[PDB]
RNA sequence: UCUGAGAGUUUGAUCCUGGCUCAGGAUUAACGCUGGCGGCAUGCCUAAUACAUGCAAGUCGAUCGAAAGUAGUAAUACUUUAGAGGCGAACGGGUGAGUAACACGUAUCCAAUCUACCUUAUAAUGGGGGAUAACUAGUUGAAAGACUAGCUAAUACCGCAUAAGAACUUUGGUUCGAAUCAAAGUUGAAAGGACCUGCAAGGGUUCGUUAUUUGAUGAGGGUGCGCCAUAUCAGCUAGUUGGUGGGGUAACGGCCUACCAAGGCAAUGACGUGUAGCUAUGCUGAGAAGUAGAAUAGCCACAAUGGGACUGAGACACGGCCCAUACUCCUACGGGAGGCAGCAGUAGGGAAUUUUUCACAAUGAGCGAAAGCUUGAUGGAGCAAUGCCGCGUGAACGAUGAAGGUCUUUAAGAUUGUAAAGUUCUUUUAUUUGGGAAGAAUGACUUUAGCAGGUAAUGGCUAGAGUUUGACUGUACCAUUUUGAAUAAGUGACGACUAACUAUGUGCCAGCAGUCGCGGUAAUACAUAGGUCGCAAGCGUUAUCCGGAUUU
């Protein structure tokens, strides 16, 4: 194979609305071309009708796609398509040895690309920031460096100069390189490389200087040559550049196009440049959780560690599970150990799904993907091991899908059929997390923004085929109620086993927060104690249910009141049903009232949506004494109904473009208004 | 799928072409042992019916039986 | 069961003792017919000769501690020889490795003569059986293996072996010889197989 | 070898181009276990003549019990 | 004779007529409940539906030219054959759609039939001519593919020499629809590659072919006997029916046809109809008989359905070919493609029917002097108590059995129960130690003694001696290898049929139930606490055939 060096892998490290899957199957293609099949003529361009981005993210979505590119092997990866989420981008930037970063012009408003920056940027990965936007009407090429800046501030530097910056973008003029245009749109094979002329030799000399001046700090030996008026050599500032990337130090911003699908020539160039191999990149560091959350590194070695952090399902040939190898060599035909179920399983075949094919393996090497055909029981974050390396399972660097959407149970066929399709979810992300009201025998699906949801049901009816009724999200609603009276019991008999009486009263006693307690006023003899242990066993049991529809009857206090004395017979039990009874009634007469989460609103909004959002809440009803300051956002102190959280995550971002979030924190429970509480009664 | 096959496919197709033309021979032979019926042309049909036979292409069963035929009609002349 | 955990409940039940005076004894409460709040002559027709075979097969197997899969197994091994049902089925569960065990006066208890012999401490045929499951012969020398030549319990219980017109047993050796089958006077005198004969209606 | 693991028991047939083992066969060759050095097959120095005149020469593994008997001592020159 | 269960069902009661049920082995099982191991064997009945994926017979130079390079200047020592050509390719395995019949069981007619290697061995490997791939060039080409142009070898294509024997003409002889032999006509066998000795010839030496020829091998048509249903199917059948001649698969056969024809089967129900793969093997019962011939051994059939041809000895060929019909990938819409009723495995119905299985270790073939290779056949293994099999959840002493469930309801007691407090002891399954496999220790390969055509020459038969070979398995078995009572329990129901039941709610409500039938003014059949027996790492359940029903 090729050598250890050259096994780079690349996550597309963005989100849709950008021209993000676009310029994916653009690389695809790219670095994927074969004319033996006649696939040069057939995805030859890639450019957008758009009415639908959902479309563009899901059909393109390339969970692994390895191919190779003279000096490499290129891992083009572009599992996320949701505009914001944490388990797709994440992979991808775990696998990845190094990133590029899909930017704007055209729309700098997108707002999602600061967490995925801030993601790639906490493993000091090499990134590369380029930009497919500039070929609309109102792109630029300012736009793009201020963009880049306003939203993230990592001091991009630009070493390519856009030739057509609004809808003719053609050219690019390098200073690692020379400046270069596009005769061929659509599809690209050739960088039209031109020298550097006298009208543009100042043009590029100025940035050169511009450059210089950063990389002269770096190895002073050049601040001095600057002294002396000699101009960094471009091996220098190369070296410079790729330490700046794995040392994010700074960043090259290119520029291209994906309508026209100009500049990828140089894009690819310089990520051959800048994102080094699997070992000059600094390992991401893995905290396995059977007991070694220790700081690792992933460089090429003997020791063979491979996670699936991704898995596919095919009943004919088996599931298809996309792996990472991050060190040394995965071994096949016998029984390969999962330390995650710390057992042996026994394999067929391995594989791997390139751009266009499914070519049966048995070995990849670090630093490059691979796939097992088949191996139904796979997680991600699990290590497949042979040498017996450290443990690896990485569950903590992704997050919880937030904002709940209640779904409603129906007949047994779907129901059984979701069950193992959330299961099968649940090895697509370790951290898909799913809630179960009282009120539904069914799950309740998690997500926060549109994408993400629409995302997560294609995943449901496309892997799965299987659809469901996301019915609006409801609420535990807990039970207490507020002062009632007194009921009366009975039973008699004289006929049956044996003729049994019994006559109690008994009080349902309201609170707020205080559980079961006991209040007992029988003095006197009235009743037997043979008579007193039947009836308390009338009490316990009626908290465990509600009287309106099943909801729990916690946070009440049942206190006994009097029973009656009988010479002949009027036995036990008798009195118990009695006892039983008359909490029943109680709690059937008490016209109670419910208790459902108000939670405070941590909300971290930047101060551009500050004032939008402070609307929002106004309009929800919340108690904004203040808002605390923060570096780039400001932070609201404010309470919100679970009835207006259905959606509020949804319609500030509609509201606000997406880029107002949210923070939620769980509060104590409280009584359910007014409005609430009385359409439950009943 | 066995590579073998493929390889007596080629052999047996080659066959074919060698034993479509040598069976055409013989049948032409008896043809013209038929319209000019004699015995220097059953000694041809003989000749040429041996030489299948040792060949080892048909069993010399139908060689023998043709060839019988054809002398019954020497006999009918 | 093919077990127990309280043998003198099935000593007594039964009507046969297991043990003469240590397990129809008299250690507290001894009894003889059924125990518990259902001690009673059932007016409804619970007698028959279905009712008295199903009560000798259960005291035959519950006096040698064996399955009662093993005893239908027995049945059929003893099938493909041509003889009588009854004495060769009776003489065959006796020749049971745990049995002839008790019978040499090596183990206090059938169960806890299974437990031993399970414990792979009985050579026969020269191979110690990890599972007591070799029915004897005529004249097969069971020993007491290394181990079991030091355990207090089985010590004791062998210096106190039992020697019976069909069988002999050297107890200082720990060593036991079938002499020969209990043919038709030297078998239990309330125990009849000739019920289990008539049990089947398939012959 | 067939039958149960780590008890084989060997059912020599005989072949004429193309049939298995234990199949279709001219005459059964006879009995041997794999973990056994004896044969309790049917061979009595006349069988394996028959087989060898007859031509269709049986499976290729009961030859050194063959050879033991003197079968190819007389058959390479009866043949001759 | 091995051998054979009963009871319950009617009128006030009695009996009779008749019927049903449980009472039995047994699972492709499943199923509740839980669960000890391993051995062991089982494992889509339904789906013959596409089959994705690997795989389901490979071996060949001691047949050849060159390809093709390691060392060599090259020749060449050397690697196999892309290709020509050889065998096996029809093996194997699979299911049984369909097939009810010579397929079968059996003796056969084969007078009509071949069978490659093999086999009984007589005959041969005399001599060539010229191609053809390989090689080379061009062409169409994204590839798929694809045409043209030439050269050359052999074991390659095509004649002849000899050619016993033999095919086959005419005469005689012999013989139960021909057996047998004499005379005599015609007529044809290629092809040599390779190793030691020998100048060569020749001898030894290994392959490839040749005829002749005893059989096997697989099978051909018929074949008496028996071979599912089919009257709420009575007429059916125009090669129908047979003859002369001619042609014909391997051949007799209207196999088929020209000619000549009107008959053939049939109330013992013809024809038609759809089905089952047939025998051995699979259970029940004493028996009668019933229950499958799934898968399997033999035979038989498709091998995605229906044809054609070729090869091969045998195919009109699952995994050859061409095609029509079902399908399909990619594509520039020009184009090319194939079959798990092979193994698995997938999709489904179902209760479920195994690995998307490892080595050919041993066994089969095939072929190669030989090293040997492949088998998804085989041998293993997984797999689900999947079924069977055995195992252990203690024992001993110790009380009037201390706790308590049920009864009593006082109130011990007594059931559980020597279960316990109390004292110890035992360890397969709990648990570790090393020995650690038998199975290669087979075919094959190599030294040799004898034999041995030669032994001038290398080699071959028997054997001495060695070579080497695991799918398993640090498995199996051994030894308290060490501490320990510790490591495992559930099910039915207790009114009878047919063992296991006392109380509590319950007024024919609750709910039980295979038959009788259970509960409407105090429930041992219900529900439960409990005790109880039958069992047991399996327990109960239905499933399925006969006998218990002679009660067809």
């Amino acid at each position: 194979t090729v050598d250890l060096i050259n096994f780079r892998n690349f996550g597309i490290m963005a989100h849709i609305d950008a021209g993000k899957t676009t310029t994916s199957e653009r690389i695809l293609f790219h670095s994927g071309r074969i004319h033996k099949i006649g696939e040069t003529h057939d995805g030859e361009s890639v450019m957008d009708w758009m009415e639908q981005e959902k479309e563009r993210g899901i059909t393109i979505t390339s969970a692994a796609t390895s191919v190779s590119w003279k000096n490499c092997s290129l891992n083009l990866i572009d599992t996320p398509g949701h505009v914001d989420f944490t388990v797709e981008v994440e992979r991808s930037l775990r696998v990845l040895d190094g990133a590029i970063a899909v930017l704007d012009a055209q729309m700098g408003v997108e707002p999602q690309t600061e967490t995925v920056w801030r993601q790639a940027s906490r493993y000091e990965v090499p990134r590369i920031i380029f930009v497919n936007k500039m070929d609309k009407t109102g792109a630029n090429f300012e736009r793009s460096v201020q963009s880049i800046q306003q939203r993230l501030g990592v001091k991009a530097v630009p070493i390519q100069l856009p030739i057509g910056a609004e809808n003719d973008f053609n050219g690019i003029i390098d200073l690692i390189e020379e400046k270069v245009y596009f005769f061929d749109g659509g599809k690209e094979e050739k960088a039209e490389e031109k020298p550097i002329p006298d009208q543009f030799k100042d043009q590029v000399k100025q940035m050169r200087a511009h450059l210089v001046e950063e990389v002269a700090n770096f190895d002073d030996q050049l601040m001095a040559d600057y002294l002396e008026g000699k101009e960094i050599s471009i091996a220098d500032i190369k070296r410079c550049i790729r330490k700046g990337v794995i040392g994010c130090q700074f960043f090259p911003v290119l520029c291209g196009s994906a309508f026209k699908n100009k500049g990828i020539k140089l894009l690819l160039d310089a990520v051959v440049d800048f994102l080094p191999s699997p070992v000059d990149v600094p390992q991401a560091k893995a905290y396995g959780e059977d007991g070694n959350e220790v700081l690792i590194s992933a460089s090429d070695d003997a020791p063979f560690v491979g996670l699936a952090f991704k898995v596919a399902t095919d009943p004919f040939v088996g599931r298809l599970t996309f792996v990472r190898v991050y060190s040394g060599v995965l071994k096949s035909g016998s029984y390969v150990k999962n330390v995650r179920k710390n057992k042996k399983e026994r394999v067929s075949r391995l594989v791997k799904m390139h751009a266009q094919n499914r070519n049966e393996i048995e070995e990849i090497r670090a630093g490059d993907i691979c796939a097992i055909i088949g191996l139904k029981d796979t997680t991600t974050g699990e290590t497949l091991v042979d040498d017996k390396i450290d443990v690896q399972l990485e569950a903590m660097q992704f997050a919880q899908p937030v904002i709940s959407l209640a779904v409603e149970p129906k007949t047994k066929a779907d129901q059984e059929k979701m069950s193992i399709a959330l299961s099968k979810l649940a090895e697509e992300d370790p951290t898909f997390k799913t809630f179960t009201d009282p009120e539904t025998g069914q799950t309740i699906i998690a997500g926060m923004g549109e994408l993400h949801l629409d995302i997560l049901v294609d995943r449901m009816r496309r892997e799965f085929k299987v659809e469901v009724n996301v019915g609006a999200p409801q609420v535990s609603f807990r039970e207490t109620f507020n002062k009632e009276s007194e009921v009366e019991g009975k039973y008699i008999k004289q006929s049956g086993g044996r003729g049994q009486y019994g006559h109690v009263k008994i009080r349902f006693e309201p609170n707020k927060d205080k559980g079961f307690e006991f209040v007992d006023k029988i003095v006197g003899g009235r009743i037997p104690r043979e008579y007193i242990k039947p009836v308390q066993a009338g009490l316990e049991n009626a908290m465990a249910s509600g009287p309106l529809a099943g909801y729990p009857m916690i946070d009440i206090k049942a206190t006994l009141f009097d029973g009656s004395f009988h010479e002949v017979d009027s036995s036990e039990m008798a009195f118990k049903i009695a006892a039983s009874l008359a909490l029943k009634e109680a709690g059937k007469v008490c016209s109670p009232v419910l208790l459902e989460p108000i939670m405070a609103i941590e909300v971290t909004v930047p101060e551009q949506y500050f004032g939008d959002t402070m609307g929002d809440i106004s309009s929800r009803r919340g108690l904004i004494e203040g808002t605390e300051q923060r570096d780039n956002v400001q932070v609201i102190k404010a309470k919100v109904p679970l009835k207006e959280m259905f959606g509020y995550a949804t319609d500030l971002r509609s509201f606000s473009q997406g880029r107002g979030n949210y923070v939620m924190q769980f509060s104590h429970y409280a009584e359910t208004p007014k409005s609430v509480v009385n359409e439950i009664i009943a | 799928n066995i590579k073998s096959n493929e390889k007596r496919l080629r052999q047996n197709i080659k066959r074919n072409l060698n034993n479509k033309g040598q069976k055409t021979k013989l049948k032409t032979n008896v043809k013209n042992f038929h319209k000019e019926i004699n015995l220097d042309n059953l000694g041809n049909v003989y000749s040429q019916a041996d030489r299948l036979a040792r060949k080892g292409i048909i069993s010399t069963n139908r060689a023998r039986r043709l060839k019988s035929r054809n002398v019954a009609v020497l006999n009918k002349t | 069961m093919k077990y127990t955990g309280s043998i003198f409940k099935r000593s007594r039940r039964l009507g046969f003792s297991l043990l003469e005076n240590n397990k129809e004894f008299s250690k507290g409460k001894k009894r003889k017919t059924i125990p518990g709040q259902h001690g009673n002559r059932f007016r409804s027709s619970t007698m028959s000769g279905y009712a008295q075979q199903l009560q000798e097969k259960q005291r035959m197997q519950y006096m040698y501690g064996i399955t009662d899969k093993q005893f239908r197994r027995l049945f059929r091994l003893v099938l493909k020889q041509r003889g009588n049902l009854a004495v060769n089925l009776f003489r065959v569960l006796e020749s049971r490795l745990d049995n002839i065990v008790y019978r040499m006066g090596f183990a206090p208890t059938r169960r806890s003569a299974r437990q031993l012999v399970n414990h792979g401490h009985v050579l026969l045929n020269d191979r110690t059986v990890d599972t007591p499951s070799i029915i004897l012969n005529p004249g097969d020398k069971v020993r007491l293996k290394a181990k079991t030549i030091k355990i207090p319990i089985v010590k004791a219980a062998s210096e106190s072996g039992v020697v019976s017109p069909f069988v002999e047993t050297n107890n200082k050796t720990f060593e036991g010889t079938y002499v020969r089958f209990p043919e038709r006077s030297e078998l239990p005198a309330g125990i009849n197989e000739s019920y289990v004969v008539e049990w089947y209606k398939r012959l | 070898r067939m039958g149960r693991v780590h008890y084989p028991t060997y059912r020599i047939v005989a072949v004429d181009s193309r049939v298995k083992r234990d199949g279709k066969y001219i005459a059964l060759i006879g009995h041997l276990n794999p973990a056994l050095k004896e044969n309790k097959c049917k061979i009595d120095e006349a069988v394996a003549l028959e087989w060898l005149n007859k031509g269709a020469k049986p499976t290729d593994t009961v030859r050194s019990l063959f050879s033991q008997t003197g079968l190819w001592k007389k058959f390479v020159e009866s043949k001759k």
